[PDB]
């Protein structure tokens, strides 16, 4: 007999993003062989972290000028992947389309200056609680690293993501005024007789950097 | 679990269907701990 | 039975004086079940954010949430809408439904069912959060297609934490008498 | 039935007591979530009792009176301003309310540890006893003991943004009974934070 | 109107209502958390907040002379404290 | 409702006591109120013969507890020129004496 079945208005609606195959009319079509390909990428921003990208500082310049003054505060930008100073890294370009990042953001630093002049850079984290620091002595108490450029310049650093929750937003909402994942710093506690020695910063993804929940945004 | 039938494996794979649990490393345990008996004896 | 002002559970169970208790099948109200009934929600046209505690105070699964301070959920929206509706994740972006390309649906029947998975940024949502008005975190994205007519929530495989006061309609007199239905 | 107590370095044993009344667990839940990059560091020297004076019921009191102390409150000395030098800090709580019964007072006072309470409409105060609670009558036991583990988002909390706990001392006994007893018996609550943790330290101003 | 007042003095479980019609008995049984004692029930009704704030009444016109007193039980110093106005 | 005297060292007397209703089943209270200063409840009386004065002025202060003629006589010695204030026959509904002076309490008001 005709085998009966009751159609359900709900649970049968057409939508983008469901896994039910297209079942296209064309069949028995053979594509050209494409193995041995010169460079595959399994996924981006989780495994596309091999290539580190530049950052944005004041003046459309990926290099920060070592300044000589009583003021020693370096660029102090927010951590949210849509903050100005990262508006053009691949990290941001990929975080914008997705909404929350659950992994540590990995920075880089290198020295473009001559061997004659050295310096002592220190980069400091600040959790969201209170005012981001302004001076090394004042930012000394919070977690931070120190280094100097003598024999090899490229110095990694791993800004660690410490939790208000298991995920955190990557599109900073216009509701609040203090960015949630706190500030960072750059500080020249001392420089030698070098000057106009460029310092260029590089951003990239570390070990536990797993975005999720794809969305759209006009970008 | 929840109020549903679908004895046959729901045609959509579970990961697509619903979320999955993080993993690391009480009000029912209260009932069984209820006091019983009397301070002394039950005569007659 | 010597209550010591401990406030620890103590139950006579009607055993001491007469017979034995008929078997208690405390079943058909276990939390995972009574949170499946569908609830009507006052809808907002052209935009709205799906939040579970947005139900009228007087409704079954609209009021058996505030019995729980925290609640894990999986939300199954179903809308009766006039144009292409759009859906968004919990980690909400503003003006992303205009370009669609976010999980959306078309009207092929009177009722359309969407199985939004758990998208909140935390371990568990909150129903009240000291600091009224919950922070912008506790939300299940948003829905905005044409004009929305009726909205329907369903918690699936839910689980609740830390149970909070419930109410009952305050009787104006002893044994508040609700008109029962009869042939 | 004398009850012993101890935390850190200070202790006061109750001359008479009912016994601890746990809530929502027996011991803290898993501590270093994979979300907080494991920067947590346990701190031992920070859990010591600290007296804190609360409202004392007098005869004039109606049943409805309720009182809620924001927890945790401003602290001085060891564990005082520690939260300031840390964020996302978490702790369980061992509250202790002590009152002098006089062995002659009819009125019964009930205290319940509650999480994220919002000002009540005075209609749920009846069913308030759902949360962990131990409730005292000066006839039998003048003090109560309550230990709760923290519950809210599991990984961490910013105690400057939202307090997750509260005391509620609402007097269950109607009014008070002046049966040849002290007219007013002020209640004292020896809050005691247990088993703290902490995370990424602020830039100090010292 | 409002007075200057620590949370622990009247905020942690205290009641503030103290009413006068001085010009001359300051002793008018009269109160503010509640509107009992019959006299001055409409347009003089007040209430108290989550911390020091003190009774409010209807605006834009004034039908009473001088100004009113506020009294709050205080827990630190067992003696009652009342001043301001 | 009088300022009494300041120069005399004798205990202040304020027998504003009239039999509108008795002191037999009710409470009667005594307050210090200057032209402008802080207000203190000197004392009060409730049925049960248990009237307690303010802690700050404990020894020097005493209020007569006689039910005849519905009277109340302040017994305050060592009075200092600064005890310059107007007092008032203050009436409360019952059991509001507590230990020290309380008002602003609900269902007591």
């Amino acid at each position: 007999g005709i085998f009966p079945v009751a159609c359900s208005d709900g649970y049968g609606g057409l939508v983008t993003t469901d896994p039910k195959t297209a079942d296209p009319a064309y069949g028995k079509v053979f594509n050209p062989p494409r193995n041995m390909l010169p460079g595959r990428f399994t996924n981006f921003l989780d495994v596309a972290e091999a290539c580190p990208t530049f950052l944005h500082f004041e003046g459309d310049v990926p290099y920060v000028t070592t300044k000589t003054d009583s003021d020693r505060v370096l660029a102090q930008f927010d951590l949210s992947l849509a903050a100005k100073h990262m508006s053009n890294t691949f990290l941001a370009g990929l975080a914008q389309y997705y909404t929350q990042y659950s992994g540590t953001i990995n920075l880089h630093f290198m020295f473009t200056g001559p061997t004659d002049a050295k310096a002592r850079y220190m980069i400091a984290y600040a959790p969201p609680g209170m005012e981001p620091p302004k001076t090394p002595e004042a930012a000394a108490h919070c977690i931070h690293a120190e280094w100097d450029t003598g024999l090899n310049s490229k110095f990694t650093f791993s800004i660690p993501y410490l939790s208000a929750a298991d995920y955190a937003y990557t599109a900073s909402d216009a509701a609040e005024t203090t960015n949630v994942q706190g500030w960072v710093c750059l500080f020249q506690i001392t420089h030698g007789k070098a000057d106009g020695d460029a310092l260029v910063v590089l951003a990239s993804a570390g070990k536990d950097f797993e975005l999720r929940l794809p969305v759209d945004a006009r970008t | 679990s929840g109020n549903t039938g679908s004895i046959i494996n729901n045609y959509y794979m579970q990961q697509y269907q619903n979320s999955m649990d993080t993993q690391l490393g009480w009000f029912s345990k209260l009932a069984s701990s209820a006091f019983s008996g009397l301070f002394g004896a039950l005569l007659a | 039975t010597s209550t010591g002002e401990s406030a620890d559970p103590v139950t006579a169970t009607v055993e001491n004086y007469g017979g034995e208790t008929q078997v208690q099948r405390r079943q058909h109200t276990d939390v995972s079940f009574i949170l499946d009934r569908f609830v009507k929600v006052t809808p907002k046209d052209q935009i709205n954010v799906l939040d579970l505690m947005q139900t009228p105070a007087h409704t079954l699964v609209g009021a058996l949430l505030r019995t729980a301070t925290y609640y894990f959920a999986d939300l199954e929206v179903a809308v009766k809408h006039e144009g292409n509706l759009t859906w968004v994740p919990n980690g909400a972006p503003e003006t992303a439904l205009d370009n669609t390309t976010n999980p959306t649906a078309y009207h092929k029947a009177p009722l359309t069912r969407l199985a939004l998975p758990y998208t909140a940024p935390h371990r568990v949502l909150a129903t009240v959060y000291n600091g009224r008005a919950l922070p912008t975190s506790f939300n299940y994205g948003a829905i905005k297609a044409t004009r929305v007519t009726e909205l329907l929530y369903r918690m699936k495989r839910a689980e609740t934490y830390c149970p909070r006061p419930l109410l009952a309609i305050h009787p104006s007199e002893a044994r508040h008498k609700q008109k029962i239905v009869a042939p | 039935r004398i009850l012993t107590t101890r935390n850190g370095h200070t202790t006061s044993t109750t001359q008479s007591s009912v016994g601890v009344t746990y809530g929502y667990a027996t011991a803290e839940d898993f501590v270093s979530g994979p979300n907080t990059s494991g920067l947590e560091t346990r701190v031992v020297q920070a859990e010591r009792f600290f007296k804190t004076h609360l409202f004392d019921w007098v005869t004039s009191d109606p049943f409805g009176r309720c009182y809620q102390l924001e927890l945790p409150t401003d602290h001085k000395g060891v564990y005082g301003s520690l939260t300031d030098s840390y964020a996302y800090m978490r702790n369980g709580w061992d509250v202790e309310v002590t009152a002098v019964g006089n062995q002659f007072n009819g009125g019964c006072l009930l205290v319940a540890m509650v999480p994220e309470l919002c000002s009540i409409d005075k209609r749920g105060l009846y069913q308030l006893t759902l949360f962990p609670h131990q409730f005292i009558n000066p006839r039998t036991n003048m003090t109560a003991h309550i230990t709760v583990p923290f519950v809210g988002v599991n990984r961490y909390d910013q105690y400057k943004v939202h307090k997750p706990w509260t005391l509620v001392v609402m007097v269950v006994a109607p009014l008070t009974v002046n049966t040849e007893g002290a007219p007013q018996i002020k209640v004292y609550a020896n809050i005691a934070p247990t088993n703290v943790h902490v995370a990424g330290e602020f830039p100090s101003k010292e | 109107i409002t007075c200057s007042g620590t949370y622990s003095n009247v905020g942690t479980g205290n009641y503030v209502s103290w009413f006068q019609q001085i010009p001359s008995a300051p002793r008018t049984l009269i109160y503010s958390v509640t509107n009992r004692a019959s006299g001055v029930p409409d347009r003089f009704s007040g209430s108290r907040s989550g911390h020091t704030a003190t009774l409010t009444i209807s605006s834009l016109q004034a039908e009473d002379e001088a100004d009113y007193f506020c009294l709050s039980w205080q827990s630190g110093n067992t003696a009652l404290f009342g001043s301001g106005t | 409702s009088g300022p009494s005297l300041v120069k005399p060292s004798q205990t202040l007397s304020l027998t504003c006591t009239i039999s509108g209703f008795s002191l037999s089943s009710y409470t009667i209270g005594w307050v210090r109120q200057a032209p402008g200063k802080a207000l203190e409840w000197i004392g009060d009386m409730s049925n049960g013969g248990m009237p307690y004065y303010n802690p700050a002025l404990k020894s020097r202060l005493s209020i007569t507890k006689h039910n005849s003629k519905s009277q109340v006589r302040l017994s305050v010695s060592s009075v200092t020129p600064e005890d310059t204030a107007t007092y008032y026959c203050a009436k409360s509904r019952y059991t509001g004496d507590g230990s020290i002076g309380l008002y602003g309490v609900d269902a007591w008001g």
